[PDB]
């Protein structure tokens, strides 16, 4: 089970579970990702965040 | 408060009284390149206050039948001041930006502007009308300079991509009823730690009027639009003689 | 040595990226909480301000009276692997007995995935991608029958000598990877790594590769990204004489181990050219369907 | 030496099959990944972003394609007049095709969740008015007048220093998921209607324009989910792309 | 050589043997020869109910 | 007895595939290995050895093939004259083809690292002089004169009891790796230029020769690396080798 | 690489055979099951009516 | 003149920054360079001819018959390795026949 | 897992990881080598080594 660390997703925060039979790590299966989202990075990219209950402009 | 703001950097200052907060591109501030991500070996230069300042490029007129304009970065600054000198003398380049758009009118004027930042904004051609011709945009269209360029088909943004989905990009609205300015802060966007400042353009800035300007006869008919911008955390490397283009 | 206050207290050199947002796990859809009526002044979640550039954040519980729903709907199917790890056609190579396209029994196919709309529209939703690949070669005659023929596929990285004929010396493949397979066999399948000199493939490149005067002849350089030129794929029929059957080869690509950056609007016009976002100027059509009036369905 | 028995399903090529394949290049190590901003991990992140909705999809010629992005309001006779109507299906043909949410939902057969619509008023500062925005749950025909339309879910919008309002389309359905319906007998998964009625009037003083335009923006909520990935309906190619 | 394709509701139905829907960028498909053993695939529960 | 299902990719022969094969000779034991000096474990060991660089690749006939290995210096008018120019691509056609580093890099598409060039002066003991050796980073045209050429990376060379000097070509690039460029639009991975200018003069006393020759040696540094092994461009066979 | 020997009974399709097949749709999750009354687990339950 | 490569580095000649180099050297090893298959011999079995008219042939084993392999293997003077031979057979038109 | 010790790289300083199914050890895969270099043996084969900062001939 000693193989090269040469997949496209090495040096990433999330870890997969995959099956490999060769010494090169990019030959493995796609596997399962981890379910994490950051919707604010596109939906609410403001400097000073404001609460729902108030008026955005005051 | 929130409607009033003052932006100061270097030896310049911008005040406003009808702000609408500040948009930070992709929720990230501009930053320098780290030692684990840099690939070139020579020591880069960081001129600091002499290049990180607000530059006012030009003024455009908003009319009832205007279609829109776009500007390319950092092509607008490749020939302005110390920043332009450094960009000409050096091979590599890395920086973010802070964009401020000025447009003011009265309480009896109406209209809306969409100000957006689209990275790698490649401009497509009309392909000779019928579409059997293999044309490419000329120099004045791909790299208009600091004078900008006018859109011909704003519904497709001259690339076959709908404007209704341009809001997925970092953006702000200029609605004359509410605000009179917009600010977007863009970090460095690229797949390379450093890139050429003359061959490569990182992003493009779009200003398209979605709601037409309208006012009653007698009010002021000349409504200008102004672009102001400041590089942030600039680096340069690979020093040689200057090259014009 | 730093002695002046403006250098001692300077903030130059901060290489860490200040992140305003953080990622939170979300295996299922969000639950709904119980809500009741509210009759008060000063606190209004219905009114927003779209000028700021932020999506409105009023929820169900703040606008209407709702019940409690324990949402257990998974979000697993919309991930990048689940969306992209499906095979699709990207290229065809034709090997006719007589013709002008490939008359010699060999062909060279430059590897690019912008040749077919189904795959191109999916891949061009983003600006940068970094992934692994899985190629499959399905070969058959124009009538679709399978015949006893031996073929050779060769991967030619950029800088290697391209074969010029069926008897070229490049087919000795002392270093290039190659595949010998028969048409009676199952399709050939190989795995390809990430090969870019950069950290990602970019499908849009606003620039030129070289300096100089940008005249008419030196105009096609716009949008041409050298980092997406991944070489050539060469095919031939093994033998010293001409083959007996005309063959057609279809190539299917399946992505895996995917990462993507910078989403952009989807294409709404018909494609015309490869690596070229041109569109038919005189035949612009709306994104969607139309109706007679705004007050009727 | 180890006895085996081949089962049905050998020698076939399934396009969606997750498998292992032989690597062409041994010991190859890729270029390291630098930090690139704006990374996407799930399509639901992109589904929650406001994009312009084309309620006014009447015009078709190129010289007038741009006013499909907004619709007008003007002074009326104060009798609860009707302004516009549109349906609430995101993946169906109609107004929703101009949104990123609609384009992405065109790739999935089944969806579930509540939607949101935001309207931005772009009149002069001196113009006031009120409007009634109604959502009619599935099963009912189009309301004939404002009195009938109030009986659904609705919000009263008042023009002021806040230009925008949010209309939330709640998830009201008999099934946990909605398959994609279209013309014919499959419309049993209809979503409902949205209509905008005048509440009082569009009042303007002397010296300000008589007509103002409204821009609508659409998105999905945090309980929205999609399922059963498929190919999109429209193919953007007529011949050979070359 | 045959091709089977699974078309979920809402997808474009092929209209001819040279239709563009056969690019199967998203639809699952099976390429198999008659000389091979029969094709066998597993299908989940797909009802909205 | 154990049920199995054959997958796509059976019965194919992949030349680079790492596999197991049946041994023809059972229980065969090889000849023991004695200690042989000069063992190689990595090509980067051979890439760090100085070999002569052919800056003067003008001559082509057999009677004059040997002066491609050096180029001359002589007394001038003291105006900063130009001596020679060459590019910095090791795997590209040109001067670098005569080096072991260049020949080995012809086998790999992508490289990364800094290079080094060493110049050896073979004049008489009584001859003095100074020279300016410049490296122009990518993007700029060829310098027109010494004043323009000094603006790049350069070293001032002084003749003395030490015959040689080292010019180090630093790794200045936008990408982590450089693919192999050639004539056409792929030159966007250009490396730069090296030019040698007179600094003062080539001064010689009475009784010593007026012309002296210079030999250049090339190698790579300790951060040099190669990638994506491929076949070499030139094939050293015209017919059947027999 | 692992030596194997095919046994009699390969390439046949037995209708009652309990086996494993490749799934067409990856990561597909079905609609949750609500409580429906009157569930049958064995035919002998129906035989006693 | 001594016969040694010059050992001046980057840090001694120009002003440099700190780069954390993480580029692997795994691909230039002897196995990575040489463990690739290539053509070394051809045997022809014609129906009529003067080369192999009887339906049998003898091929003396030597790998200096083809330039691609010969140039790679002759970079060195001594080698000690194991081998893996593969025999691909077809007719001149390239079809596969029951023989 | 009892096999002959008859590969070409026996009696060597470096160790590999390989896969074998037969009793002869030369039938295994190529595997992964160890990453060690001795560049001085070709680049600096002098008797008395000299520092970078000084003059090689004094
Ligand atoms: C013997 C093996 C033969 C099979 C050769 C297949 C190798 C494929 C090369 C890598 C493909 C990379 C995927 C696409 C990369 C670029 O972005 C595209 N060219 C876009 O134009
Ligand atoms: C039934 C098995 C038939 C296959 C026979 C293949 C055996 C090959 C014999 C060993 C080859 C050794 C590799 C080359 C050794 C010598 O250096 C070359 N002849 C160089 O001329």
């Amino acid at each position: 089970s000693h193989e090269n660390s040469n997949s496209a997703t090495e040096g990433s925060t999330i870890n997969y579970t995959t099956i490999n039979y060769y010494k090169d790590s990019y030959a493995a299966t796609a596997g399962k990702q981890s379910l994490k989202q950051d919707p604010d990075k596109f939906a609410n990219p403001v400097k000073d965040i404001f609460t729902e209950m108030a008026a955005p402009l005051k | 408060s929130d409607r009033v703001a003052q932006l100061t950097i270097g030896n310049s200052t911008i005040t406003t009284q009808e702000a609408a907060n500040i948009i930070v591109g992709y929720g990230e501030w501009p930053s320098y390149c780290s030692d684990s991500d840099a690939t070139a070996v020579d020591k880069p230069t960081r001129p600091d206050v002499s290049v990180n300042r607000f530059y006012t490029l030009d003024t455009k007129l908003w009319e009832k039948s205007s279609k829109g304009w776009y500007w390319k970065f950092p092509d607008v600054l490749t020939e302005t001041g110390v920043f332009g000198q450094n960009a000409q003398f050096h091979y590599l380049y890395r920086s973010g930006f802070c964009i401020h758009v000025q447009c003011n009118a009265s309480k009896f004027h109406q209209g809306a502007l969409l100000v957006a930042v689209l990275p790698e904004y490649v401009i497509g051609s009309v392909a000779g009308g019928t579409g059997t011709e293999d044309t490419h945009p000329p120099y004045k269209q791909t790299q208009p300079g600091a004078d900008g360029f006018e859109l011909q088909h704003p519904y497709v943004l001259d690339a076959g991509i709908p404007i209704s989905q341009l809001t997925v990009c970092p953006h702000q609205w200029i609605n004359l009823r509410t605000n009179n300015c917009a600010t977007i802060i863009v970090p460095y966007i690229n797949a390379l730690p450093f890139d050429s400042a003359l061959n490569h353009c990182n992003f493009g800035l779009l200003v398209v009027p979605i709601s037409p300007l309208d006012y009653d006869q007698g009010a002021t008919p000349v409504i200008p639009i102004t672009i102001t911008l400041a590089p942030m955390c600039s680096e340069f490397a690979g020093l040689r003689q200057a090259v014009t283009q | 040595g730093d002695r002046v206050a403006d250098v001692i207290e300077s903030s130059i050199g901060d290489s860490v990226s200040r992140a305003l947002t953080r990622a939170l796990p979300a295996p299922t859809g969000q639950d709904t909480q119980v809500s009741s009526h509210r009759l008060d002044t000063g606190k209004v979640p219905a009114l927003q301000a779209a000028e700021i550039g932020a999506s409105s954040n009023a929820s169900d519980e703040s606008m209407i009276e709702t019940r409690c729903v324990l949402n257990s709907h998974s979000t697993a199917e919309t991930t990048l692997d689940s969306f992209f790890s499906r095979a699709g056609l990207v290229g065809e190579i034709d090997l006719p007995l007589e013709g002008t396209t490939n008359p010699n029994g060999y062909a060279n196919w430059d590897i690019d995935i912008t040749g077919y709309a189904q795959m191109r529209r999916k891949v061009e939703l983003f600006t940068y991608m970094r992934f692994d690949a899985e190629f499959t070669f399905v070969a058959c005659t124009p009538t679709g029958q399978v015949v006893p023929q031996l073929l050779q596929y060769m991967f030619v990285p950029p800088g290697a000598p391209e074969p010029d004929s069926r008897e070229s010396l490049a087919w000795q493949t002392a270093t290039n990877p190659s595949v010998f397979v028969k048409l009676s066999d199952p399709p050939a399948q190989v795995s390809v790594p990430f090969m870019s000199p950069a950290s990602a493939y970019q499908w849009f490149y606003d620039g030129y590769p070289t300096f100089g005067e940008h005249k008419q002849e030196k105009d096609l350089e716009y949008g041409a990204c050298p980092n997406n030129m991944m070489g050539t794929f060469s095919v031939r029929t093994v033998g010293t004489s001409k083959s007996k059957y005309p063959l057609v080869i279809r190539i299917y690509m399946r992505m895996k181990h995917v990462r993507a950056w910078i989403p952009r609007p989807m294409r709404n016009q018909n494609y015309l050219f490869k690596a070229n976002p041109n569109y038919a100027g005189n035949f612009i059509k709306p994104t969607g369907a139309s109706r007679t009036a705004i007050t009727t369905l | 030496g180890f006895p085996t028995e081949l089962k049905p399903g050998t020698n076939q090529f399934l396009t969606t099959d997750d498998g292992v394949s032989a690597p062409i290049l041994p010991n190859f190590h890729p270029t390291p990944c630098i930090h690139i901003p704006g990374e996407v991990r799930n399509l639901l992140e992109l589904c929650q972003v406001e994009t312009i909705l084309e309620v006014n999809n009447v015009p078709t010629n190129a010289t007038s394609l741009m006013e499909r992005l907004r619709f007008p309001v003007s002074a009326q006779a104060g009798k609860g007049e009707l302004c516009a109507v549109f349906r609430a299906d995101p993946g169906r043909s109609g107004p929703w095709q101009s949104t990123l949410l609609g384009q992405l939902c065109g790739y999935y057969t089944q969806w579930s969740g509540s939607l949101e619509v935001t309207f931005m008023f772009t009149g002069s500062f001196m113009a006031t008015g009120k409007m009634l925005i109604a959502y009619t749950p599935p099963g009912g025909p189009l309301p004939k007048d404002r009195a009938t339309a109030m009986l659904g879910t609705h919000v009263i919008w008042d023009f002021g220093l806040q230009s925008s309002v949010t209309l939330v389309i709640p998830w009201i359905s008999n099934t946990h998921y909605r398959a994609h319906a279209r013309d014919g007998v499959f419309d049993y998964y209809t979503t409902g209607l949205v209509s905008i009625w005048y509440q009082t009037n569009y009042v303007v003083p002397i010296g300000a324009p008589n007509t103002a335009y409204i821009i609508a923006l659409a998105a999905a909520q945090k309980n929205f989910t999609m399922k059963l990935c498929k190919d999109a309906s429209d193919i953007l190619q007529t011949g050979t792309i070359q």
